[PDB]
RNA sequence: AUUUUGGGCAACAGCAGGUCUGUGAUGCUCCUCAAUGUUCUGGGCGACACGCGCACUACAAUGUCAGUGAGAACAAGAGUCCGAGCGGCACUUCACAAUGUCGCUCCCGCUUGAUCAAAAGAGCGGGGAAACCACGGAAUCACGUAGACCCACUUGGGACCGAGUAUUGCAAUUAUUGGUCGCGCAACGAGGAAUGUCUCGUAGGCGCAGCUCAUCAAACUGUGCCGAUUACGUCCCUGCC
């Protein structure tokens, strides 16, 4: 056919929400037409916070780190258009950014 | 030195005799040295204080391209010498 | 086969390159200049008279290597660090003009050339002659082993 | 009437001064202060200029015409001004200065005394330490 | 140089932690870690 | 080095141009002499003038010094560049110059007297004796111990 | 191969610590505008006899200089929002100015190819949205090889600084920073009585991310590159159960 790689592209707040997402669209798309060459995940971002804590004044002036790290899934199709647009009927949560791109 | 202070607590250091010139000494010197030991360094050259194992090395070498000494490091820096024979 | 400029030592070849630049009298200074600089990093600068060749040597090293090797590269293979004073012992400094000098001359030379217009990568006839030049080099060495074999 | 000041500078007389537009005259003068003229326009003075200028028309022999305050700290000293008097707010002062010509082609930066001296001074009111309660 | 941040949380200049577009007093962001997502890492 | 036993190219140490040039040297700061303060070696004028290691100050050639006497007073004459130039754009000549001897003392004096002159925190910052920077002035001056120390009464 | 690794977490009381410098948590307690509000302006906290606390650097061949080396960590970056820049439109308008609109480019952040210059610096066209795709197939610091110094302040060292150019910023004038060339022999030859930390690819050196950030860290918080005594006990000292 007239493929179309389809690049669906998953970052998502943890790891975990993501792939939930991620797999259920590609069962569903997937049956049957909606091909696939297996999901790549890019580099986990991370974003790094160290505070400077206590209003000490006197005590000690020591400092506090919360990260988030910032987890990518890709998945590319070789697959129709319009077939993709019948699966991409999900509503899906957030924390899980999914990005669908047609590049070849 | 003209430095007021420059020098610490213990350390004790004397002179050497070694020196950028050029003298009949020196050179006849050096080539009468040159042969004399059986390893030749630069720095034996620095040690019997006429010239520096710096540029002693350079009259080791310079001796050495007339293979009056074997240069033996088959490269240059931290070559060395004996006496030829 | 052989020993082209992927197998063979500038600490002997380049020094024999410059030469070949040189000794040839094929491209030398700009007419801009001839003083230089270390680079914005240092007064002391090239005690080698012959700095250009041996940049053109080295951007030419650069070349036929890292084929498409723009501008910016120059400036970093240009390296180096800096103790400033009471103060911090960081990295220095690449003067441009003379890069870019290099990279005009060595296109002009014809042993680079702009790869699409950018970053240089080589002449065939450079390296054909680079491989050349380290045979001639190679064999007679101040070393241990084989000129008399 | 009036004296003189003989001076040079960058090998200019008052005169060689006065056949320059002040942008020629800071072409004389080093990258920034050249660059700050470059960088800005006409001159924060339009009013501030006239008070100068007009105080520069009312000189008599002896004498003096008054000082224009401003909290200024960047004037290129221009014999067009010469003459004035200046107010040179500190927060504590208008500090006053009358620019003859033995200052002109310099910044008010240069003349803006900006501080208090402390260096181990001593004390010429009531003062005992510090101001940190 | 210290006058032109008004901290988004709280129109401080101090107390105000600089990072990322954010504009939140040190307290606040020691606050607000979970809702955002950031979990210690050291 | 050389097997060169010569005695009379062993030398020393000879003041001239109204500097000092002493033996050894790998040639530079003989040649980088006498202050008050940038005279003017240029490092580049002198090296320019065909100066170096070969000789070394220590050789200390008359031939040389009369080559670089003549270098060193016009040194863009030589091309040797004017974009330094110690001195741009003086400001009694306005200019340029490669400043030289006592001139330079001259000219330091008339100069920083001004310079200093028309005050402000900043030139007396400089002037009375301070680091021109430092935030926390006073601990500099470290073992200098007396900047200079000041009292009106 | 050991409570395996570094952390993270972590009891219970306790400490008018500190916490008015977050707080749109606040007692009680002040001014409220001829206020100490608020803006604005301008200043200051950054002022040098000195006493310190950290840091940083040098004093140097174990080095410095000139050059040469096919060394990657770890990890950044393109905001929104219908007179910024640009443009179109609108209308005013003898011409200007004007205003207004719309649109773009969005008040356009990283940035690449590269020309012309001593030099830093000036630039068409490009490119990259956190992008493993452009700034990332190069390019990380002390390596290792060829050359000045025949080890003496050599100038080790640069405090110190002078014109000079570029950039930040409304503003630097309590030099924003760079740049440049001269230029230094300041102290400083490794530091007393004292004294600080530390027992594994690590000490430690060595360097680099990352942000403070208009503009600026020796800080901050990481990254790397390189790369080790004996201690492994003892419980003395000095201290905790």
């Amino acid at each position: 056919q007239e493929t179309q790689r389809v690049l669906v592209k998953m970052t998502s707040r943890n790891a975990k929400a993501v792939e939930n997402v991620m797999t259920e669209l590609l069962l569903h798309a997937r049956n049957e037409k909606v091909v696939l060459r297996g999901p790549v995940r890019l580099p986990t971002r991370t974003l790094k916070v160290t505070t400077r804590k206590t209003p000490c004044g006197n005590g000690t002036n020591t400092w506090d780190t919360y990260e988030l790290k910032i987890y990518k899934r890709l998945v590319e199709l070789r697959a129709p258009t319009e077939l993709v647009k019948k699966i991409t009927s999900f509503p899906i949560d957030a924390g899980v950014d999914v990005a669908i791109t047609i590049p070849h | 030195k003209k430095a007021a202070k420059k020098w610490s607590k213990g350390r004790t250091r004397e002179a050497l005799q070694n020196a950028v010139m050029f003298d009949k000494e020196t050179m006849d010197k050096l080539m009468k040295e040159v042969p004399k030991y059986k390893v030749i360094t630069p720095s034996i050259i620095s040690d019997r204080l006429k010239i520096s194992v710096a540029l002693a090395g350079k009259g080791l070498q310079h001796l050495c391209r007339q293979g009056l000494i074997r240069l033996v490091s088959c490269s240059s820096k931290f070559r060395v010498y004996t006496r030829a024979a | 086969k052989g020993a082209t400029l992927r197998d063979v030592h500038p600490w002997r070849w380049v020094k024999i390159c410059s030469q070949h630049f040189k000794q040839e009298g094929k491209m030398m200074v700009p007419n801009c200049a001839e003083i230089v600089k270390t680079s914005h990093g240092r007064e002391r600068a090239p005690q080698n008279p012959d700095w250009y060749y041996i940049r053109c040597a080295a951007v030419l090293r650069a070349v036929y290597l890292r084929p498409g090797v723009g501008y910016g590269g120059l400036s970093k293979r240009f390296s180096s660090k800096k103790n400033r004073g009471s103060r911090p012992e960081i990295t220095t400094r690449a003067s441009k003009g003379l890069l870019h000098w290099c990279c005009k001359s060595l296109t002009k030379l014809e042993l680079l050339e702009k790869c699409k217009g950018a970053g240089h990568r080589v002449t065939k006839l450079g390296r054909k002659v680079a491989d050349t030049i380290a045979f001639k080099i190679a064999l007679r060495k101040m070393g241990a082993e084989t000129k008399a074999k | 009437e009036r004296t003189f000041h003989k001076f040079t500078y960058r090998g200019h007389e008052i005169d060689p001064l006065l056949a320059l537009t002040e942008e020629e005259f800071k072409a004389l003068v080093h990258a920034r202060a050249r660059r700050r003229m470059n960088r800005h326009a006409d001159r924060r003075a339009p009013v501030l200029l006239k008070r100068l200028r007009e105080a520069k028309k009312n000189v008599k022999a002896g004498e003096k015409p008054k000082a224009v305050k401003t909290h200024l700290r960047d004037v290129v000293i221009t014999p067009e001004m010469v003459g004035s008097v200046v107010g040179i707010y500190n927060g504590r002062q208008f500090n006053a200065v009358e620019i003859k010509g033995e200052m002109i082609g310099h910044y008010l930066g240069e003349f803006s005394l900006t501080y208090k001296p402390v260096a181990h001074g001593r004390p010429g009111f009531g003062a005992t330490h510090s101001s940190r309660f | 140089g210290k006058g032109s941040r008004h901290c988004v949380i709280c129109s401080n200049q101090k107390a105000v932690i600089r990072k990322y577009e954010l504009n939140v007093c040190r307290q606040c962001f020691r606050e607000n870690a979970a809702n955002i997502g950031f979990s210690k890492l050291r | 080095m050389s097997l060169t036993l010569q005695s009379e190219s062993f030398q020393h140490i000879v003041r001239l141009l109204n500097t000092n040039v002493e033996g050894k040297r790998k040639v530079p700061f003989a040649l980088r002499m006498v202050k008050g303060i940038g005279i003017r070696f240029a490092y580049m004028v002198c090296k320019k003038a065909g100066v170096d290691v070969e000789r070394r100050a220590g050789t200390l050639s008359p031939e040389e010094l009369e080559k670089i006497s003549e270098v060193i007073a016009d040194p863009a004459k030589f091309k040797i560049p004017e974009w330094f130039l110690n001195r741009q754009r003086d400001p009694k000549t306005g200019k340029t110059e490669h400043l030289t001897s006592s001139m330079v003392d001259t000219r330091l004096r008339e100069d920083l007297e001004r310079l200093r002159k028309i005050r402000a925190h900043r030139g007396v910052r400089h002037a009375y004796g301070l680091r021109v920077r430092g935030q926390h002035t006073c601990t500099s001056g470290r073992r200098g111990k007396t900047v200079g120390v000041s009292r009106t009464k």
